[PDB]
């Protein structure tokens, strides 16, 4: 997951 | 439905998507994968709801501010409602634009009562994606923001963002059914209740998202 | 059922009233007439819906923290949720009490889902009613996270003065008070608060002789965490 | 009247  | 927003329009109305995946290097930002699933799904559920979607792709500030602001000099006579989907990197207050940022103030301030009066009592929505770490003029706005102030937002490469994957699937099932607010708790518990984040990182690992509605709503809003 | 909070509890919760009327000299800060009425109004719609009220008036801004977090270490097993009304001088981000300001959230993170136990899945509901800003409304012609399970009810948007009349109380909280004993125990707090939002909207205009606060207008603004539907059945 |  990534974050924004 | 001296409770509800009048429907009676001969159009839904305006819904702009900002899709911002690709930024320049000066920004030192990344390339927001899973992005262009999301816009595709949001195309999709708000064109459902009967919205009169476009979609633009990795915008300058300075864009994202023209179309909004172009978008808020358009007649709105005849629509019941606007919307704003933006999805991007953000921080603080801003969004980023693919060139730096830009307050999210300023691209929803086109949209004040004194200033769009086409939408004057009309239900103005705006949905963001991004992390955040006689009538009154700022009436008839709601905020969708994927997470609450000083946390991040989720983005799963493969499947998109928590919230708009959320958003589109509560929209899809619900959204000719039920008023904004009770959509948007249930993308609350969906958020909160399903997701969790997966990080080889553990300050990236195992992490929760609640998102935030913020309304300045008058009225009760159905998509019929 | 599946999506509302449930409510089958012995009780349905404490409700924490902050009242601030009189303030030290150095704040600067004037009296707050009307806000006993308030006060007085809230404790009545407030009890009509179930909750068991207890007010606190002109508290410094130790007491409030001492108040709300010694609310948090009570044990809410058996309640349904939540709730505490702040009456005060405010700017943006803080409240104040007698002797200065506290940041509003630092008061509610002692009900956080981490810290607060017995209210982890209950709606926890904080009314705000002081300015949050300088500005003002001209109008125009007519596991789980920590913060879920929150809703702020402001009775102004961000930057922006909130109204008082001396002899009537505030608006919001006149309009939150008339909302709630006409359909409290009938419409989900997001109805209600919708409807709160239009009559203070519509149904108040400042009265001033001095010109510069003379006819203006007022919204508030509700920030919702929640994640299921709130019924004061 | 006053504002908070
Ligand atoms: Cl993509
Ligand atoms: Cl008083």
């Amino acid at each position: 997951d990534e974050v924004d | 439905a001296t409770y509800q927003y009048n429907m009676n329009f001969e159009k839904l109305g305006k819904c702009i998507i900002i899709n911002n995946k690709n930024f320049d290097k000066v920004t030192g930002m990344g390339v927001r994968n899973g992005t262009d699933k999301d816009a595709e799904a949001l195309f999709k559920c708000f064109r459902s709801l009967g919205f009169d979607v476009i979609v633009y792709n990795d915008c300058s500030c300075a864009k994202m501010q023209d179309l909004l602001k172009k978008a808020s000099e358009e007649d709105h006579t005849n629509a019941a409602c606007f919307a704003c989907i933006l999805l991007s990197h953000g921080e603080e207050n801003v969004i980023y634009g693919k060139d730096g940022v830009t307050p999210i103030k300023d691209l929803t301030a086109h949209f004040r009562g004194d200033r769009c009066k086409t939408l004057l009592e009309k239900p103005k929505l705006f949905f963001i994606q991004a992390c955040r770490g006689k009538i009154p003029v700022e009436a008839d706005f709601l905020f969708a923001y994927s997470t609450v102030p000083g946390y991040y937002s989720w983005r799963s490469p493969g499947r998109g963002s928590w919230f708009v994957q959320a958003l589109c699937s509560i929209l899809e099932e619900h959204g000719k059914d039920l008023e904004i607010m009770q959509i948007l708790t249930r993308v609350n518990d969906r958020v909160a209740r399903h997701f969790e984040s997966q990080s080889d990182d553990p300050h990236f690992h195992e992490k929760k998202q609640i998102p935030c509605v913020v309304s300045m709503l008058t009225k009760e809003l159905y998509f019929s």
